[PDB]
RNA sequence: GACGACGUUGAUAGGCCGGGUGUGUAAGCGCAGCGAUGCGUUGAGCUAACCGGUACUAAUGAACCGUGAGGCUUAACCU
RNA sequence: CGAAGGUGUGCUGUGAGGCAUGCUGGAGGUAUCAGAAGUGCGAAUGCUGACAUAAGUAACGAUAAAGCGGGUGAAAAGCCCGCUCGCCGGAAGACCAAGGGUUCCUGUCCAACGUUAAUCGGGGCAGGGUGAGUCGACCCCUAAGGCGAGGCCGAAAGGCGU
RNA sequence: AGGACCGAACCGACUAAUGUUGAAAAAUUAGCGGAUGACUUGUGGCUGGGGGUGAAAGGCCAAUCAAACCGGGAGAUAGCU
RNA sequence: CCCGGCGAGGGGAGUGAAAAAGAACCUGAAACCGUGUACGUACAAGCAGUGGGAGCACGCUUAGGCGUGUGACUGCGUACC
RNA sequence: GGUUAAGCGACUAAGCGUACACGGUGGAUGCCCUGGCAGUCAGAGGCGAUGAAGGACGUGCUAAUCUGCGAUAAGCGUCGG
RNA sequence: AGCGCAGCGCGGACGCCCGAACCUGGUCAGAGCCGGAAGGCAGCAGCCAUAAGGGAUGCUUUGCGGGUGCCGUU
């Protein structure tokens, strides 16, 4: 009940602020520096994130078990960016449908 | 809350 | 190395895993499976893991892309034993080595 | 095995058997398909099929068992008012057998029996 | 029911021989033109020709 | 393990039809009796490994192993 | 520009052994003549450790047997959900003492431990979790018995006891 | 009333089978004896090894008893293997 | 980086003089267990060798009658303490 | 050279063995000691009601365990290096 | 009995539809690159069109196979 093709929209639909007063305070006990790594100017990957699944097909936003390098050295060739940067993409999205199936009501304890 | 969970 | 992958402990005998091992020799690679796939006895599971796991390392250590290949040797080794009790007639018959191997899987030329 | 036909046992009581395999039986009615190795498979269709002739009747013979082979009269409400009506054509024959096998850290063949819709015969494309 | 020498070369070694395995040989099917596994017609839909478990 | 039968050119299993058999006159309804109960429907109801029969279900089309005219010498037959 | 050690080889001695050298090896060894021995193993139902054998054999712990559909998962006969089924019920239920000493609950993970699989557990790693003027212990009281100022005994130790 | 009768709990062990590398270093199954009494049981206490306790069998004194276990004299002695 | 269960385990790449030093980590023997190749081997009786010995696989040499392995057949012939 | 006889007749290895190749198992061997094991010389021969030997429990930024230390708690003062 | 046709069936063109993540093309947001600027290059997803390769169907052309229909001819 959740891919690729609903991960992207949560990227749209940042338009208001994008939590550019949201997000930023959502970290009151900043750890040092964790605030800026996390935004990062808000284009540093916020935005690289966006345009790799741009460059990504129908059938491959929504099986993410079907890509091969023969497809990552496709993408980051037209997206601009390198081989370990599309594969940082599917890691942390691999921990993102891990999350979103152990839940139920806010998922807070 | 979808954002205090996804970036979360 | 000339492609191998080889395994180690997990745990599963030798002899019991040496037995399967023989089903599968010669032709091999494009029997990944069926010769394999088609035999169910815990040795085969794993020895078709490393099997796939060694015809994948044909896109990495070397060329030759999964297709031609012969698998030329597979061979298990006793690796080290785990020792065990076992209550019984007060004790006196029990020993239990759980015994282990690997499978060493290999895929040269013709 | 001693001298010639009988037979229809698998490790249990026969005084278990009934159960063992009513229930089961009970099931194909409620469903379709049931996994459940070749043995309990090649045996199940005898309490089913049997069970099932009692069509014809939708008297007081087809209630010759309600209260008892199963707590609920489920089972035997669908079948005088559904199962029995449906296959009354070619009476003989009923539930088909299709091997799956192997059922997992118990190398036990499966297969899972069926009825109609395509039995051991055939049928078409819808519902 | 005690044993006294016994050789466990040779011996054993031999009684080894009824003991390797064997191979299957069976069809893909028209479908399939692989699997089908054996006297199967094919699991990756379970159907021999249309709706058996699970097809279109 | 082996061995026999049959695999759609089919009775090889199961089911289904009929019969046999064994039990002993079901259930339901009607009537008699305050009732237990009895009588009628009714020799009913049920019925296995059985006999006769029936492709309804399952026995699928292929695939595998096994080859490609059979050593030399001599004797008898031969053109 | 490869010592001891391991392994092959060739030559050599009557034999115990000697040398030369390939390879391994990664740092030491020691002609000679003399000196001193924890000085030479095949056995002692020898001692310690490692590995065989039987043998992939017996066995998997009460004969209160379980079937099915979903879920999860790499995989489910065994785990979660559900409907059946069966077993105990002066108990196979509930509570407490004794003893145990986190085994309790939640989340997690499945190497080892579970006589199998294990996503499961009394297993691992985390956290959390036992709140009293009335229940109990302390605490008053004394039983059996123990200890015992001084004391009576007794080589010493120490025994007995107001 | 009763070291009374029958019989569960409870206490005990006469018989047979099974087990005998067991489920178990003495039990399981079916029977069996006592069951208001020289009964049975919880907690704690007291008797120490030539000593204890004993309805007496050399029985019991921590899976040990014609003299417990642990450490010592100790490398006892061994005309024997 | 890649197979895999975001396992185990491994394969590359890199560190290094070495990873034929990868944490099981110096050297790594023996028992014991395997894969490969040469030969012997399914009508033949016993401490399994020793004496004789053909064949076969390789190696010989400007043949010259040989080296290594294996050993059919055959005389003998009951381990050590 | 064509069939029919008679005489011979190697080729097979389920597996087994010997030789060699390569591994596995295993941990000997060689090499090495901020560990032991005799002793020489020179000291010192005692600590404890000023509360010992030996511990329990605490004490660190987390803090499990040693080592320290004691609610002044890996320490406080003071003189010297 | 033997053929030529009609017809059935089948194959290849045409028209329509569908149709390759990259190695096909045009257009190409986001993103990347060159330069002191002004300006370009390369290029992915998507959209449109269109091969190889399919399909429904109307049926022109057309290779070949049929042997039902069934004229004529040997
Ligand atoms: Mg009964
Ligand atoms: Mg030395
Ligand atoms: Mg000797
Ligand atoms: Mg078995
Ligand atoms: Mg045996
Ligand atoms: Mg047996
Ligand atoms: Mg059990
Ligand atoms: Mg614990
Ligand atoms: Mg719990
Ligand atoms: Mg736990
Ligand atoms: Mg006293
Ligand atoms: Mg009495
Ligand atoms: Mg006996
Ligand atoms: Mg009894
Ligand atoms: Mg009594
Ligand atoms: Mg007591
Ligand atoms: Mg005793
Ligand atoms: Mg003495
Ligand atoms: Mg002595
Ligand atoms: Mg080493
Ligand atoms: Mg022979
Ligand atoms: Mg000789
Ligand atoms: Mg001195």
């Amino acid at each position: 009940g959740f891919d690729l093709n609903d991960f992207l929209e949560q990227l749209r639909q940042m338009k208001n602020m994008g939590g550019m007063a949201s997000l930023m305070g959502k970290l009151p006990g900043m750890g040092q520096i964790p605030d800026n790594v996390k935004s990062q100017m808000d284009d540093k990957v916020l935005v690289r994130m966006e345009a790799i699944i741009n460059s990504m097909t129908m059938k491959e936003r929504a099986k993410p078990e079907i890509i091969k390098g023969s497809r990552k050295r496709r993408i980051a060739a037209g997206s601009g960016m390198q081989v370990q940067d599309v594969n940082r993409l599917l890691k942390q999205f691999d921990d993102m449908q891990r999350m979103m199936k152990k839940m139920k009501k806010g998922g807070m304890a | 809350a979808a954002a205090a969970a996804a970036a979360a | 190395m000339e492609t191998i992958a080889k395994h180690r402990h997990a745990r599963s005998s030798a002899q019991k895993v040496r037995l399967v091992a023989d089903l599968i020799r010669g032709k091999k690679v494009s029997q990944a499976l069926d010769i394999l796939t088609y035999t169910n006895k815990k040795a085969a599971v794993l020895v078709k893991k490393v099997l796939e796991s060694a015809i994948a390392n044909a896109e990495h250590n070397d060329g030759a892309d999964i297709d031609d290949l012969k698998v030329t040797k597979i061979f298990v080794d006793e690796g080290p034993s785990m020792k065990r009790i076992m209550p019984r007639a007060k004790g006196r018959a029990d020993r239990i080595l759980k015994r282990t191997s690997h499978i060493t899987v290999v895929v040269s030329d013709r | 095995m001693r001298h010639r036909k009988s037979g229809r046992q698998l490790n249990r009581n026969s005084s278990h058997r009934q159960a063992m395999f009513r229930n089961m039986a009970g099931s194909l009615v409620r469903h379709e398909i049931i996994k459940t190795t070749l043995p309990k498979a090649k045996e199940l269709r005898r309490v089913v099929e049997p069970l099932i002739t009692l069509a014809k009747t939708d008297s007081v013979a087809n209630r010759r068992l309600a209260f008892a082979r199963t707590r609920d009269n489920e089972i035997v409400a669908k079948l005088f008012n559904e199962l029995g009506p449906r296959f009354a054509s070619r009476a003989g024959g009923y539930t088909r057998i299709l091997k799956c096998g192997f059922r997992a850290g118990d190398n036990a063949p499966m297969a899972y029996i069926e009825l109609v819709d395509r039995s051991e015969k055939a049928e078409a494309a819808a519902e | 029911a005690v044993q006294q020498n016994k050789p466990t070369r040779s011996k054993r070694g031999m009684r080894r021989s009824h003991d390797a395995l064997t191979a299957v040989t069976s069809l893909s099917v028209d479908k399939t033109s692989g699997e089908k596994h054996l006297r199967h017609h094919i699991t990756a839909d379970g159907y021999y020709r249309g709706r058996k478990v699970i097809a279109k």
